[PDB]
């Protein structure tokens, strides 16, 4: 979760609404196993 | 390698606004900006990451993950945020 | 050094024994306060009274082999863990799916349930035939579907391309198909008894069906079809045998006394309790 | 010399006159998790004296017809003591238990109880229904009875569909009224995983089943309570978060 | 280099851009009680990561007329966290605190807060009555306000009848909106006794008093919250018993 | 070794300084990035800017003594901690009792309250006289009554036998009586501010009079009579002075700004707040 | 902004224990990732038509 610790303060004549971009990755202890076939893509028929 | 992670989904934001999450001056203190579950293989934010797509070719995963937040606001804006990770056993916290 | 209190084995050991134990000659003893016969069963330790102490024995050098009783030769025998029925001609259908559980039925289940924890590899063998027992030169496909992989939705589905999921193509007249499987659990051992719930939250006292289930034992799905574009008209049955090899076992426990009512649950019927024994005529007459 | 004995852990102590030795389950002591076996990367907390100590539960009154009782250990202690509070605030748990059962009686009473520690003890549903959807399942409060414990319906199968005669394959001790007035067993932490949640999972159960029934003569004391004392031993916790009791 | 800084304790971490150094009160670090200074003979428990860590309390909204606030530390944390549970089950307590106060604002805001750690801070009654029996006494909830904190009536005397100008004789730090956005102070355990009860006694208070008031221009952000973060540091507990929260 | 994580100063130091600091000759500096004048008061550290850095100074070897400012010479001065009124002739009466509190009134209280913790010995001196100031050859008894000892219930009470309680017999015309007292606290230091309650339990928000009191400061009672079987007719007043010696002080704090309303409590009247300063005419005119 | 991913590790962020990791990294090599066969084409032959 991402919470406001204090507040978002801005001087006068400056935009009062901003954006945080979020990001993700792994570290050197991250591993995987048991390779399977992914479900993200489907095909209805042969691709001409 | 870090990859763009989508948090804002909803029915709105159209194409590229899904990548951004808003921060703005809050009247009531101690307010929740955003949340999401950190399972990379689960449908959700991590599908947009390239770590989340590569862990869908694999059944199991083990290791530490890192999440990076970059603030695109103006130079003259200030603030402090609290980002917290809660191990399982309950739904998301109600208050910080 | 500034504070002192912050400044701070097992019992037995395993002996390699190739053959059964021998016997050494003993003679009568008459004296006091040496009594191998009297034991205390309350201590929880079994009687250490031996042959040589109780009566007079001769010198016997025993050549009988102990090997056949190791757990690794005890599970070396293959058994039937599941049987899946495939009819390609009936209606649409076209494929068969079998979720992998070796608790499917009895003989092999009753063996594996005398240990709480087992780590091992496996070897699956697929014996396929017609309902009539006859063999015909049709090709079959056996695809393994790990947890989270999308299941086949039909005979023509793209699921069967198998760029990742391992498959076995074998004709029906050929010898059975056989493969080796590693130890795939996310934990360090399989466990046949899990006392607990897979998730947090409320647990109703009406339907508890979540109880007892261990996710670490879910290996996913095994699917089978017959490879053609047009639907063949035949009925087909696939028996699955598995050897169990490179096995390790922990914390043994008692065998099942009662008939198994359910596949995943150790339920029994309390009116029918079998009293494992055979009835007799009084006591003090043996057969 | 062997009969008499005294334990100590934390600020609690137990003394016994008539005890018969001590059972150490599977010939191993409780230990902390070694670096090789560990997986979770956080630094676990080791409270020691605040957690490890003897806790006494409410007493069971043993009557001529009594059928036996059972408990689940990382259950009974979840709502009691400082051990219970660490268990609700932490996602991960490891520890062994030192266990002590106590039943007094006169030299004119007779009977025997079977005390046994039976890992991964899974109670079962009682009924003839073979259909999985309509089949009975044994409640929540029957599975995790808590401090108050639960009683067997039919102890002969141990509610598990398994013969009680073979229960001696588990770390066990008899308390025989003519021999000893208490039973003691130390259990190292066993599980397929280095840590496991305390509130979801129950590592092992305890079973006190009156094999030979309770018998005495008129004029003797009728009320014969049974009391159990359990010491979480060599405890560890991890995965700190807000309190979840259920 | 000196501006930027990061703390860490337990599983919690704090980062600051604009911070100005760190105050270590009275030039000593928190320590465990030495063998010579100890008195009570029981073995104290040292939970470490479960207790020692940063706890964030609810935020105070600082307004142009704000008069200041205060807290009592072995109070605010008695009902929250695992630290609070050890404190209710134990009769004896010792620890130091690492303290962090946080107030953001723009380069167009101006004002100054005085953060101070004032040991044995005793609030006083407000009234002209010289008779001891009818004299006013400052409530229970004004003395130990708990997590929510209490506000001064007249900060100039600090409610203690003592001049605020001399409050700089206490470990203290300014948070000045043009200079730094946060204040940090580490406090070793101080008291006349090696251990002391957590629920009865409050070792020290914290005082955030807006010396120079808060001023800005129309169009600027009006809401300026103040947040405090406290880490019980190098904790010890003893005298285990049943929970007493009051 | 089996598990690694179980395997695991101050700042400054005190310099003995017999005399005040000297001054060393300095000259003009013109260069960049060396600025002793600019300080940051936000850091909580006081300005380290010295004389020699700010302007040009001569060589001054300072002989002024620093001794008189030590805390041990600062409390070496005796002060009046209490005064007890004894009338032996009025009604029954016959004895006077004074519970020992050195907060009784101001000057000495205001000194001792600039430190939170003080450990020290004490020396009490008893100056006794008539209401008229005159002295008369009557003998007096001063008995100290430690906490828990039974107080005198009358002039003839057996409490005055003093087989244990230390006493002082002195005639009224003689020089004052003087005794040394050790450090009697059950704690390791006296503390003039205790934030907390002496007991557990409920704490009403109406009358909190239990609040603030530190039991470790209660030294018991001091009693006085005049020794005769028949009641003398006179009025008498006993002033008690105490030197404070072998003193140690910890964690200093600010002085009292406001007049003291009560003996045991730091109460003030919030309407009368004094604004410690003197009023002035605007600013930018100094007297 | 620099285009480099975060080098923040576990040991720096919070307190960790000593963990000696035996988990194998082998199965993720590109040479085991493509070792699996897949269907690249299907051709229909009718000799009688
Ligand atoms: C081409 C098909 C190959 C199939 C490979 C699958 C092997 C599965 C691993 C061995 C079996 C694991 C033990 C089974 C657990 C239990 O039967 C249930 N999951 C629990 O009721
Ligand atoms: C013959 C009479 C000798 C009397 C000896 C008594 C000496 C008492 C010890 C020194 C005084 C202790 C400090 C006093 C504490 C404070 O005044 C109050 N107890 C707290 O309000």
């Amino acid at each position: 979760t991402l919470w406001y610790q204090t507040n978002y303060v801005v001087p006068p004549e400056t935009p009062g609404e901003a954006y945080i971009i979020a990001m993700g990755a792994a570290q050197d202890n991250f591993t995987l196993k048991i390779c399977k076939d992914t479900d993200e893509v489907t095909q209805q028929a042969v691709l001409q | 390698v870090e990859t763009i992670l989508e948090v804002n989904n909803t029915t709105e934001a159209t194409g590229l606004t899904r990548l951004l999450i808003p921060v703005s001056s809050q009247n009531k203190a101690d307010e929740l900006c955003a949340a999401f579950m950190v399972d990379p293989g689960r449908i959700g934010p991590w599908q947009s990451t390239l770590v989340g797509q590569i862990c869908r070719y694999y059944t199991q995963w083990s290791g530490s993950l890192k999440v990076t937040f970059m603030f695109t606001g103006s130079f003259m804006a200030t603030g402090k945020m609290l980002v917290a990770y809660s191990p399982p056993g309950s739904a998301q916290p109600a208050n910080r | 050094d500034p504070v002192e209190d912050i400044i701070h084995r097992a019992i037995s050991g395993a002996t390699n024994v190739e053959s059964a134990a021998d016997t050494t000659p003993s003679s009568h003893r008459l004296e006091t306060g040496r009594v191998p016969a009297l034991q205390a069963a309350e201590t929880g330790a079994t009687s250490n009274a031996t042959d040589e102490n109780m009566i007079e024995t001769r010198c016997v050098i025993n050549r009988n082999g102990v090997l056949e009783t190791t757990i690794n030769h005890f599970f070396s025998r293959s058994g039937l863990v599941g049987v899946v029925n495939l009819t390609d001609g009936g209606d649409t259908t076209g494929y068969a799916t079998w979720d992998i559980d070796i608790m499917g039925f009895v003989q092999l289940r009753r063996k594996c349930e005398m240990f709480t924890y087992m780590r091992f590899n496996a070897e699956f063998t697929f014996v396929t035939t017609t309902k009539s027992g006859e063999a015909r030169p049709y090709m079959l496909q056996y695809m393994y579907v790990p947890p989270g992989a999308p299941k086949p939705t039909g005979r023509d589905a793209f699921q069967w391309q198998t760029a990742t999921n391992p498959s076995v193509f074998v004709k029906l007249t050929d010898p059975p198909a056989q493969v080796s499987v590693p130890f795939m659990s996310p934990a360090s051992a399989y466990q046949w008894f899990y006392d607990g719930y897979p998730t947090f939250g409320q647990h109703p006292e009406t339907s508890n069906t979540t109880y007892g289930l261990c996710p670490n034992n879910m290996m996913g799905t095994f699917a089978v079809r017959v490879v053609s574009r047009e639907a063949s008209q035949l009925k087909l049955q696939t028996r699955v045998y598995m050897k169990l090899k490179h096995v390790r076992a922990w914390v043994p426990r008692p065998i099942r006394s009662q008939p198994y009512l359910l596949k995943n649950f150790p339920n029994y019927d309390s009116s029918k309790i079998t009293n494992s024994a055979r009835d007799r005529s009084s006591i003090k007459q043996a057969n | 010399s062997d009969r008499v004995a005294q334990l100590t852990v934390g600020n609690s102590s137990i003394t016994t006159q008539e005890a018969a030795n001590i059972v150490l389950a599977y010939g191993e002591w409780p230990e902390y998790c070694p670096d090789t076996d560990a997986t979770a990367v956080d630094k676990p907390t080791r409270p020691d004296v605040s957690v490890n100590r003897f806790y006494t539960l409410d007493s069971k009154m043993w009557q001529e017809n009594s059928t036996g009782w059972y408990w689940k250990f990382p259950d009974v202690l979840n709502k009691t003591g400082v051990f219970g509070q660490n268990a609700q605030f932490h996602y991960l748990y490891r520890s062994g238990f030192c266990l002590h059962v106590q039943c007094n009686a006169s030299k004119f009473h007779q009977g025997a109880l079977l005390v046994a520690v039976i890992p991964e003890f899974v109670i079962a549903g009682r009924g003839s229904n073979t259909k999985p959807n309509e089949a009975p399942h044994p409640g929540f409060t029957t599975t995790f009875p808590g401090t108050t414990g639960a009683t067997f319906h039919d102890p002969y199968v141990l509610d598990s569909g398994v013969p009680l005669s073979q229960a001696l394959i588990y770390p066990h001790q008899w308390v025989n009224l003519r021999t000893n007035n208490c039973a003691t067993v130390i259990v190292p932490y066993i599980n397929a995983v280095p840590f496991d949640s305390a509130i979801n999972h129950s590592n092992f159960g305890l079973v006190v089943v009156p094999v030979s029934p309770l018998k005495y003569s008129s004029g003797a004391t009728t009320a014969i309570p049974i009391t159990i004392t359990i010491a979480p031993l060599n405890s560890e916790f991890g995965g700190l978060r807000q309190a979840v009791s259920q």
